[PDB]
This record gives structure tokens, C-alpha cells and sequence, in this order.
RNA sequence: GUGGAAAUGCGGCCAGGUGACCAAUCAAUCCUCCCACGGUGAGCUUUCUUUUCACCAUAAUCCACUUGGGCCUUUCGAGUUGUUCGGAACGGGGGCUCAAGAUUGAAAAAUGCAGUUGUGAGUUCUAUUAAAGCAAAAACCUGGGG
RNA sequence: UUACCGAAUCUUUGAACGCAAACGGCGCAUGGGAGAAAUCCCCGUGCAUGCCAUAUUUCUCAGUGUCG
RNA sequence: ACUGCAGACCGUACUCAUCACCGCAUCAGGUCCCCAAGCAUACAAUGCUCUGGUACAUAGAGAAAGGUACACUCAGGGAAGUCGGCAAAAUAGAUGCGUAAGUUCGCAAGAAGCAUUGGCUCUGAGGGCAACAACUCAGAACUGCUUACGGCGGGGAAUCCAACUGUAUAAU
RNA sequence: UGGUUGGCGUAGCAAAGAUCUAACGGAACGUUGGAUACUGGAGCGGGGAAGGAUUUCGUGCCAACGGCACUCGUACACGAGUUGUUCGGAUACUGAGCACAACGUUACACCGUUUUUAGGAAAAGGGGCAACAGAGAACCUGGGAUUAUAUUCCAAAAAGAAAUUGCAUG
RNA sequence: ACUCGGGUGGAGGCCUGUAGCGAUGCUGACGUGCAAAUCGCUCGCAUGAUUUGGGUAUCGGAGCGAAAGACUCAUCGAACCACCU
């Protein structure tokens, strides 16, 4: 996800939990050279990242 | 990676990795912190706890 | 013209004392009540070299007069001031090397160091290595002893003034020739940007009053007036006589 | 090198996404004046010394 | 090895002039000489910075002179304090 | 070697961007701005350079509020209850 | 095998010593060599000697060490050499015994 | 709190220590390199070549446990390549302890690799000039006392 | 959609002011939030200095200043 | 001891240089740090080589005069050249000998000056640990020279000046 | 000031030794194989600081630029790319130093001291800053993990193994 | 009386010489250059008053200078910018 650049990791977990209803075992963000922040959030194994992404319209 | 040595402790102690070796048979008990291992030389007592 | 180097040292920019590795002021103990009515025993703890200074400094550790804490304190060492020595500062301190006792109680003729001119100022006279000042008189009726400054120079100070007993340590530095331009490079490394000293005649007419000209020579007497404005007061200043003596 | 205050990274980030050719469709508007971007920057030429 | 004449000064080669070496040589040796310790009764003092003489034996540090453990001026003060005793 | 070969000797920065003016005029070693005079509160402004006074005076920017308060003074600060 | 730094620092300062290390993967890899400190010492004015019962723990790990790893179980145990304690135990006793005699 | 005759082992304030400060050298490991052996692969192969080349790896972390130094104890020599040292305790026997290190093993062969150790060398890291004496401090530690 | 103007919105800063600052850093207090086996995390508001007023139910004090 | 949860912020690409920085440039200039093999060798000199990298510096044909060169050679002579031995040549490593004046007794000194040096097949010497390891030195025959890489001081006698090392007019 | 000109297709593009071959590509220099050299570990090597700031990578492109050429490019266009409890930095050291406060001086603070003639504690000497080479500093390897990042990514047999901080739990 | 051998040791603003820092000579190349100071060889120092990064302090009637009026961003016998003009 591009995620708000001022957001931190713990807030991105709490946001995935609320927006997409899924746990994030980890969320290591980077801010892009362009200035957008980019989170790679890894889901808990109990949550598929595939079943969820397609549910997301992706 | 501490190594539990005596059996009495090991029977006291998540998912455990048995590993057969030539001339060995380790029991790598994983846990929250350490991967305890119990070496077991002769096989007659290796499956003696493996079948536990 | 242009600002003379004597004047620029007064900006004290590049020309300040170094002293990062200096241990701090090397003074006598604060003139406590204990100094004025008894004595304080401090043991010397360690004799240090203060870079840029000739005399070793001692680390006498007096116990604090008014509180539970011990007060290490630093003063230029009299010669023979070994570590573990118990210094005795105070009015009725015993008369021995390293002891700091009132100047009017020191015997006439005995030599003292790290003498304080004003009472209580914590030791200003006779502090350089090898230096000392003999007490040359007391005047108990007016409470002012005389003493001979390390320069052949008599001076009267109150007997309430403290002094340390003995010669300041590290005497005889100057006797050893420096030989190398590099050797004097280091004695001034810990001092200041004093050195090397370019001669003013070697300088330009802008730079110095002596500077300039074809043959390098001073053009006017080198013995300047006392009232000469700064930037002019170079050469021999208010000199009473010149010449080898 | 690596070091950048994020404030400088936000600025190079700013100039980076600002360093783009004009949209094709902007030239097709009525009364349009713009053709080339007059503020194209190149790292080897103009320097954004930050 | 040994120099005919100049010893510690031999390191300076043919420079600084003969006298100044001659005069540096005295101070140079007392400076690195081991000076006698009244405390230990031992030759033991060795300088560790001008005017500072550590005792190799008992840990200790006399103040002392620059190139020499005791100044001639100091010889006076110590007895002179002894006589006042 | 005072020319092109001493241009290679110069490696630092005297000035980084200012937190106020945004000019690359913040002398990093004397933490101040050559342009705005920052951190000093009153911004740098000289009458011997009005080409520069003009260059950074009000109206040079958004005048983000000043547009609002100007509109209000023109409308007598007319207000809904 | 030529090696390069791995921590973001790249100077051969004393605090950045490195250890070349052949790995299980047969890489040759610099690793930070710990900034070893000398351990507890008797005080500098007492000749500054290394203490016997005490380890040269870096304070980074000294917090996690057992208390007796940094001391002996003697008075002044983490502070003084045994002789230095005994110097005092004598000097305390003998000096008081002279003072007790100076009342007579 | 506690063992040990001891060195020492185990379980607010105040003062001290770590921080913390040297070129080299010496020594150990490290590493690299070489050699010997052995394997494995490849290459040379007109001739010759038991041959040439490559590879043969071992992470932090943890657990059990030789060199240099300090010390305890007990009953002129000692010492270094080297400018030392000794009744203020040398040497010898036993012990303590620090610092490196070795080996035992856990990691860890489920990895690496590809279709073995050992041996030598180098590197590595851990006085001199001095009228030069060669940072600080938080953190942290330990104590004394409570 | 245009024009205008009342209601708001007005991010980081900036006199910039909680402390800093080549740090999108860090506080203390207050309330909220999410959350979670509390700790962490986000958020709002206050918190610069100087000075004037006031303590309206008259704040707490300091002075070998004056007295009592 | 354990376990449970949690472990936030920013950096992170690439460059670091005869094309990525500064020098108006992909400029022969400049720009800190780290790792750094083999052989010869005293060697981080120099030459060359595995690894890692290169083959990017516009190319072609041919080989007037005059040039540039981090290219040589030159009979006889040997500084006559020139303002001036400028430039070039020359010396050269190691070993063993030998080494003057003058001197501050340190030096001068690598003074100067002769001399030997390859290859090869041998010899001798120099150690460790118990009850196998170097690789230098030395010597000897035999034999070879076209004196045959690289690298490597020319020397001496005097006078002036400054004692010395140093600094210093970036760009005469 | 703009444009244009002769000189002039000239002067040159001569420093660092170098390319050759076949096959393919292409509309016609690249790519691969082979050959040949070079760099020669103080390297036209592999990583960093400063600086640069997208140059990175892939695809395409080659109009312009790459002083010849390009099919190629650090160029152009499009799309990608930088992942951390432990690396570095800050949180959290002090240093040469600096300077807010106060106070003082100045017609004036945009000066000076750096503690303040000074009641600086809010639950003896005011506050802060100042080192990405000093002090401090809990993590390692393997990977079949990328076009491009990894001591950062990997997934329940976490490839795995740790250490560490906070709280809490038996 | 303290001298003569021999070893040891590793001193020195010691020597030869890398790197690095310079920069003598060729008055070489170049000299509308690679370069608004460079290239080549030669040469000098190269354990020291050495070289070097970062940081920091000191400047314009001023700073800084082992002193050449040298240097103070290609600018210095008074920087540069703007202004008076
Ligand atoms: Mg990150
Ligand atoms: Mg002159
Ligand atoms: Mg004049
Ligand atoms: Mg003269
Ligand atoms: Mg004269
Ligand atoms: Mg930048
Ligand atoms: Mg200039
Ligand atoms: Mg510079
Ligand atoms: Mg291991
Ligand atoms: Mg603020
Ligand atoms: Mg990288
Ligand atoms: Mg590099
Ligand atoms: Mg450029
Ligand atoms: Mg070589
Ligand atoms: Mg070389
Ligand atoms: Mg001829
Ligand atoms: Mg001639
Ligand atoms: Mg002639
Ligand atoms: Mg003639
Ligand atoms: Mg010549
Ligand atoms: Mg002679
Ligand atoms: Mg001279
Ligand atoms: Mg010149
Ligand atoms: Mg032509
Ligand atoms: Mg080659
Ligand atoms: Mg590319
Ligand atoms: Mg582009
Ligand atoms: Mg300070
Ligand atoms: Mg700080
Ligand atoms: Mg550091
Ligand atoms: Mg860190
Ligand atoms: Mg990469
Ligand atoms: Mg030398
Ligand atoms: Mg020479
Ligand atoms: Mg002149
Ligand atoms: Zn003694
Ligand atoms: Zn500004």
C-alpha cells in the first residue's frame, strides 16, 4: 500500500485491521523516492493475502 | 540454541523437529525462546521417545 | 597602515590559550573558616603534568568542611610533594613542605611558593616552576610581612595571606637548550599561538612600525614611549636603558 | 550518499515528480500556449543543490 | 656502539652545535637517569613529564625538578624546614 | 592552482536551505540565514536593495489570509448570525 | 576474497574494528569486532590495577551480568585490591589505637 | 545471603571503576597465502605430464570446559628479541583470578558446495621525542553507608 | 457552470510560542481513540518570554524593611 | 526461569569518478575512508599474472618535409658546443675489501677506490618434538657469457651564502 | 542587440598501448561464441563519506545529446524500484564550540558575558544545541530472494538461529 | 682510575626511496591547451615544525600569515554583493 507518509507502522496495522478486517503480522514501510510512503504489510497466515486482495477488487 | 542433555528434562518440555543422523538422532524441540535439542545416541531409545 | 600583530593578539581569537587538556585553575583551597582557625589535612593524590605548564600540579584531596563529600582540589606542587603526602593547610598548620599556612606565621627567611598577594585570593605569587619567594620580614605590629618575589623584587603583603612552603617543582626547565625549532613547537603547542616569532623588520610597512624598507632595519628608535598608542608600542617599550648590561 | 533529511528527500521527491513532460492533452485545449515543459530539469545540468 | 663523547646526544648527528649538545647532555641524562628514592632506598625514580618523577617501586610520585629529581635550591628548603622543627 | 584544480578542493556547503525563506542561504556553521537573517525574528530587509525588498515582500506569495481579511474589510465584515 | 564494510560506518577507527570471517556459505565477511574494555580497576591513585574477581564486561552487558561477576564478596570487593582493603583494616585499627592512647 | 586458611568462589548520599585514549614488537587466534596429503570436478594430452587448475565451506548465540598477566598459599638468582626484576618476596610445589585461545558439544548439515586435515609464511588484532606526557561526558558498573 | 459572500475547511512551518531542528525528532499535563497481552500507537487542547490586570469566594509566600 | 503481547521515527535505489562530485563539459585537473592475490624482488619500487574488470577513449590508407616522444643508435674526437655540461650520457643491486681532508668527534661516508657476481651438480653450517620443519649463509668442483630484463647513487677539489630539518610569492 | 559571414570543410578531433573473427541482430553499431590483449589488488576491481538526487532497473527508443558512429547510452519515453526491534541517525554523550534566558551596554540589539547584584528545585551553580570518523550502539548466517533492495526480504518445519527493550504472565 | 673487542638494542625535525605532500630543472609539451596553471620526465620532503577528513573559531579601513603584501571561493598594496552612482 501507498499509505499516508506521516503514518507509522503501528497505525498501518490498526488500519488494515479496520479497512480490510485482517491482521498484519508485520508492516515494514518505506517512503518512496517520490515521497509517497509504501507499506509492505504481511498478513498473518490465518489471513490469505490473496483471498483478501481479490476481495479488494484487485 | 541451548542443548538439554538428560531425558527427564526433555520429556517435561511447541512443534519438535526430530532429525536422524548417521550415528545419531537429535530431537530439536522448538520453543518460544530456545531451540532445545536432545541428542540420542543408540536408536533403541531414540524411537523410545519418538513414538511418544 | 594595517593592524599590528601585537594588537591582534588582543582579539584573542587564534591567539587564545589552548587548554583543552589543562586541568583547570591551579589554586589554593578556598579560605575556609578551617583555614582561619585550624587546619585541613588533605592527602596529595596524584602529581599531574598540566600541558603547557612547567610546574607539576598536585591533587590534594581535602575532606569537605561542611558536608559529607570529599573535595579534591588542584594546586601547583612544591618540590618534594609526593603522592600520599598529607598536606596541612590552615593557620596552625605545622611548618613543612607542602603545608599552606599563614604568611605571617612562616618564619622569616624561609622560602615559600604559590604565595597569595591579596588575602584569600588563592595563591598568585611564585607559581612558575622553580620559583619561590623568601620571606624577608614580618611586622607583627602592623601585620604585614615583606617577601622577595621570584624576580629580585621586594613586596609587602598581609600576614593573613597564605603561602605554601618550599620551591615550586619542575625547576630548571629553562636550563636545557631547546635545540630544535620543532622542540619549541611543542612547548607552545600547549600554550598558545605565540610562535614562531617573525621579526617586525622582516614584515612589511603595513604590518609593523619596523617593517619595510630595502635593507631591513628599524628607521627610528626601537625604544617606544609608554604613551605610544597601540600599534605603535612595539620595539622596546618605555625602556629605561637599552644595551647589554 | 544515503544521508538525507526527509525534508530534503521530500524536496527532491517534489522536483522529481515535477520533472515530467507536459500532458499531451493539455496542448489540445483552446487558447493553449504551452508546448514543451520549460522547467524540465536534468541532474547532469541544472543542480537542485539540497 | 659507544660514542667517544656525546652519548645520548649521538642521535642529533652533526647538528645543533657542540656546546648546546654538551649542555643538553647533562640535563638529558639526569632526566632519564633513575634517581634515588628515599622512600624505597632504591634507585627507582624516573621522570614522566617535566617535574614529575614516578617511583618504579612503590607507586608514588615526587614532584622534583625538571631534569633532575632534586633542585639544589630544594636542598636548602628541606633542612631549613628540618631546623625549624 | 587557484583555478580549475582548486575548484575540486571545495567540498562542503556553506549554506543549506532555510527553514523560513527556503533559500539556500542558511549558513550551517553560523546557524543563520544570509537572506532572511533567520533565526532572528525580524527578517532581513535593506533599502539599498529594493530589488530584493520587492522580490520577497507581501503579495509575493499566496497572501493566504490577507485575501480573506481584505475581502472582509471591503464587506464591512458582514456576518451571518 | 576482498571484503567491504557492512555496517553503515566505513572508517578504520578504534571503535570500528572488524573481523574477517569465512561463513557457512563460504562468503568472507567482515564482522564487527567488539569494543573490548579493560574491566574494573583499583583506583588510579592506588596504582590503578585490574581487580581479580571481576570481569571486563562491557557496560552494554554489565547490566545483565550477575552482581558477583563484577566483584569479590569482600568489603570494597568490586573496588579495592585485597591488599588495599587490608591496608585500611590495619590503618583503621592501628590509627585508632594510637588515638586511644593519646588520651593517655 | 554463602563457600573457601587465603587469592577468592556461588547465590538518598558518598567513593571508586568502566567509558578512557601509544608507535612498534612480541605472542595467540583471525584472516589471507603457500605447501604436504587425500578426495571431487575440470583441463592439458603430437610427445611428455602418479599431471595442471578449481573446490573441499562453518555465522551470530549459547554450553561444558593452552599462552600472558595479577594475586594467594606453602617450602645472588629470575627474565625478555629488547632498554628488567627480587626480603617492599625472586625462584619451586599447589592454588586463585583476568585476558585472550583451544578443544566438547548445541547452532549444524534440514546449510553451503560440487557433481581434507595438517604444515609453513605474511597479516591481524590485544618504547622513543617530550620545556610534547599524549580528551571529555552520559550510560553503566561496584562499593561504603545506610 | 460562472459570479459574488456571510458559514466553515484551512496540512508543515513562519513573529512561531512546549523543547529542539540539514531530526518531518522529542516532551509534560490533560481528554479522546484504537488496541492489547498494561506497555506500545495515533489524536485533540494546553504548556515560550516579557509585561499590565487580577487573585473578586481576595492564591501561596519571602525579607536581622516598618511596626505590633 | 518461563511465557504472552509489543517493539515506534527517518536513511536505505545509484554514484563516488580520465562520463554520475567541483571545475560553464561525459574537462588528461581536483576529491576523505575501507578490502587488496601470485611470481621475481629487500619491496605496496618495477615488471608481469589468476580473480574482479576492460577492450571506452573517432577510424582508415600509407609512411614527404618539419615537429612531439613518458624512443632509440651513431664511426673518430670528447665540452672544442653554450652564457652555463643546458639536455643527454654516465653511476648503479648485493658481498668482500678500502675509504681523505676537514670536524662541533656525531660525522664527512655509499667518501673515493679497486674486487667478485650466471648455470649447474655437491658439500658444510645453522633447529623443533619426542624415544619432522624451515631458508638463509658458506664452500666446491664443473661449466657458460653476446657482460645480455626491470629497478638502482655519477664522483672529486674548491669559493660565496644560509648553520641544520623546516617555511614561503596558489598562476613567471 | 539580433542575424549573418570570410577564414573553412580549414585548424584540428594525435596523452593512457587493441582489437580481430564468425554468427546473429538491424533499415544499416550492439549481442554471443572464439581469438587477442589490457587493468595488474595504491586496479578502467568491491563498498562508503562529501556531492549529486533517479543517474538505479526493465522495456522502448535513438528526433535532439553522447565533439566520429551507434542497432548502444548516465540521453529520450514509459513503467517499475529503496522493506530493519538489532545497520546508521535521532530517542539518549560530551568536545573544540555556539547561543536562548536573564542581566548588562547601545540613539537602537541585529552586541557582550554565557549564567544572572542572583528568590532559575514544582515532585548550590537556569535552558539548549554542537561529532552519520570521537563516546554510545540488542543479529547472525543460509536462501532457488528482485529486472532493480536486503545484516532490511523469507512464514509455521517462519531457512532458521539469536540477542534485546517495555509491559504482563505463571 | 674506565677504557679496548663483540654483540644487543632501535634513537634521530637521520639517510635512499614508495604512497602522500610538494615542485627544482628541462626556461621540455601545451600555450585560442586536457587545463582561465595542465602534461611529461627530472627533481625536493616523505617519523615529522609531517600529511590528511570532519567539525569549529578568526575577515574587509578587517582577518590570517615560519612574512611573499602572501592568502581571505579563478577576485586582494584592501573580497565580494547591493547601493549612493
Ligand atoms: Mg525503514
Ligand atoms: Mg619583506
Ligand atoms: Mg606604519
Ligand atoms: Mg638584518
Ligand atoms: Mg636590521
Ligand atoms: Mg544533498
Ligand atoms: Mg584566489
Ligand atoms: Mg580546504
Ligand atoms: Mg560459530
Ligand atoms: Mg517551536
Ligand atoms: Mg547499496
Ligand atoms: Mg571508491
Ligand atoms: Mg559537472
Ligand atoms: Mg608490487
Ligand atoms: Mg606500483
Ligand atoms: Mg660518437
Ligand atoms: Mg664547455
Ligand atoms: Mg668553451
Ligand atoms: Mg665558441
Ligand atoms: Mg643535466
Ligand atoms: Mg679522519
Ligand atoms: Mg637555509
Ligand atoms: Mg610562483
Ligand atoms: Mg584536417
Ligand atoms: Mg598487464
Ligand atoms: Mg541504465
Ligand atoms: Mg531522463
Ligand atoms: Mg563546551
Ligand atoms: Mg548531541
Ligand atoms: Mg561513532
Ligand atoms: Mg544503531
Ligand atoms: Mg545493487
Ligand atoms: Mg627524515
Ligand atoms: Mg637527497
Ligand atoms: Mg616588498
Ligand atoms: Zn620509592
Ligand atoms: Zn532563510
Amino acid at each position: 500500500f501507498i499509505v499516508d507518509s506521516n503514518a507509522n507502522k503501528t497505525e498501518i496495522k490498526k488500519a488494515m485491521r479496520k479497512l480490510y478486517q485482517v491482521k498484519a503480522v508485520k508492516v515494514n514501510t518505506l517512503i518512496r523516492p517520490d515521497g509517497l510512503k509504501k507499506a509492505y504489510i504481511r498478513l498473518s497466515a490465518s489471513y490469505d493475502a490473496l483471498e483478501t486482495a481479490n476481495k479488494m477488487g484487485l | 540454541p541451548r542443548e538439554i542433555k538428560n531425558l527427564k528434562e526433555f520429556l517435561a518440555i511447541r512443534c519438535v523437529k526430530v532429525k536422524h543422523n548417521p550415528a545419531q538422532t537429535k530431537f530439536k524441540v522448538r520453543c518460544s525462546r530456545y531451540l532445545y535439542t536432545l541428542v540420542v545416541a543408540d536408536k533403541k531409545k531414540a524411537d523410545k521417545i519418538e513414538r511418544s | 597602515g594595517k593592524t599590528v600583530l601585537t594588537c591582534r593578539k588582543g582579539n584573542g581569537s587564534i591567539y587564545q590559550v589552548h587548554g583543552h587538556k589543562r586541568l583547570g585553575p591551579a589554586k589554593l583551597r578556598i579560605l575556609d573558616y578551617a583555614e582561619r582557625h585550624g587546619f585541613m589535612r588533605g592527602v596529595v593524590k596524584t602529581i599531574e603534568h598540566e600541558p603547557g605548564r612547567g610546574a607539576p600540579l598536585a591533587r590534594v584531596e581535602f575532606r569537605h568542611p561542611y558536608k559529607y563529600r570529599r573535595v579534591k582540589e588542584l594546586m601547583v606542587a612544591p618540590e618534594g610533594m609526593f603522592t600520599g603526602q598529607s598536606v596541612l593547610c590552615g593557620v596552625k598548620a605545622p611548618l613543612a613542605i607542602g603545608n599552606v599556612l599563614p604568611l605571617g606565621q612562616i618564619t622569616e627567611g624561609c622560602i615559600v611558593c604559590n604565595v597569595e598577594a591579596k588575602v584569600g585570593d588563592r595563591g598568585t605569587i611564585a607559581r612558575a616552576s622553580g620559583d619561590y619567594c623568601i620571606i624577608i620580614s614580618h611586622n607583627h605590629e602592623t601585620g604585614r610581612t615583606r617577601l622577595k618575589l621570584p624576580s629580585g623584587q621586594k613586596k609587602t603583603v598581609p600576614s593573613n595571606c597564605r603561602a605554601m612552603i618550599g620551591i615550586i617543582a619542575g625547576g630548571g626547565r629553562i636550563e636545557k637548550p631547546v635545540l630544535k625549532a620543532g622542540n619549541s613547537f611543542y612547548r607552545f603547542r600547549g600554550k598558545r599561538n605565540c610562535w614562531p616569532k617573525v621579526r617586525g623588520v622582516a614584515r612589511n610597512p603595513v604590518e609593523h612600525p619596523h617593517g619595510g624598507g630595502n635593507h631591513q632595519h628599524i628607521g627610528h628608535p626601537s625604544t617606544v614611549s609608554r604613551h605610544a598608542p597601540p600599534g605603535q608600542k612595539v620595539g622596546l617599550i618605555a625602556a629605561r636603558r637599552t644595551g647589554r648590561i | 550518499g544515503r544521508f538525507k533529511p526527509l525534508a530534503i528527500k521530500k524536496k527532491y521527491a517534489k522536483k522529481l515528480k515535477q520533472n515530467r513532460p507536459v500532458p499531451y492533452w493539455i496542448r489540445l485545449r483552446t487558447g493553449n500556449r504551452i508546448k514543451w515543459n520549460e522547467k524540465r530539469r536534468h541532474w547532469r545540468r541544472t543542480k537542485l543543490h539540497y | 656502539k659507544r660514542t667517544v663523547k656525546m652519548g645520548v646526544m649521538g642521535r642529533y648527528g652533526a647538528r645543533y652545535g657542540a656546546n648546546p649538545r654538551k649542555r643538553a647532555k647533562k640535563l638529558e641524562v639526569s632526566q632519564h637517569a633513575r634517581h634515588f628514592c628515599s622512600f624505597c632506598g632504591k634507585f627507582a625514580f624516573r621522570r614522566k613529564a617535566v617535574g614529575i618523577w614516578r617511583c618504579d617501586g612503590c607507586s608514588k610520585t615526587m614532584a622534583g625538578g625538571a631534569y633532575t629529581l632534586s633542585t639544589p635550591n630544594n636542598s636548602t628548603v628541606r633542612s631549613t624546614v628540618r631546623r625549624l622543627r | 592552482t587557484k583555478g580549475t584544480t582548486s575548484m575540486g578542493q571545495r567540498h562542503g556547503r556553506t549554506h543549506i536551505l532555510c527553514r523560513r525563506c527556503g533559500r539556500n542561504a542558511y549558513h550551517v556553521q553560523w546557524e543563520r540565514c544570509a537572506a532572511c537573517a533567520y533565526p532572528r525574528a525580524s527578517r532581513r530587509r535593506y533599502n539599498w536593495s529594493v530589488k530584493a525588498i520587492k522580490r520577497r515582500r507581501t503579495g509575493t506569495g499566496r497572501m493566504r489570509y490577507l485575501k480573506e481579511v481584505n475581502r472582509r474589510i471591503k464587506n464591512h465584515f458582514k456576518t451571518s448570525l | 576474497p576482498r571484503v567491504q564494510y557492512r555496517r553503515r560506518m566505513h572508517y578504520a577507527t578504534r571503535g570500528n574494528r572488524m573481523k574477517l570471517v569465512r561463513t557457512p556459505g563460504n562468503r568472507l565477511v567482515m564482522q564487527k569486532r567488539v569494543k573490548r574494555s579493560q574491566g574494573p580497576h583499583t583506583p588510579w591513585v592506588l596504582g590503578h590495577k585490574r581487580l581479580a574477581g571481576t570481569k571486563a564486561l562491557r557496560h552494554t552487558e554489565a547490566r545483565l551480568a550477575s552482581r558477583h561477576e563484577k566483584s569479590t564478596s569482600r568489603p570494597y570487593g568490586g573496588v579495592l585490591s585485597h591488599e588495599q582493603v587490608r591496608d585500611r583494616i590495619v590503618r583503621a585499627f592501628l590509627i585508632e589505637e594510637q588515638r586511644i592512647v593519646k588520651r593517655a
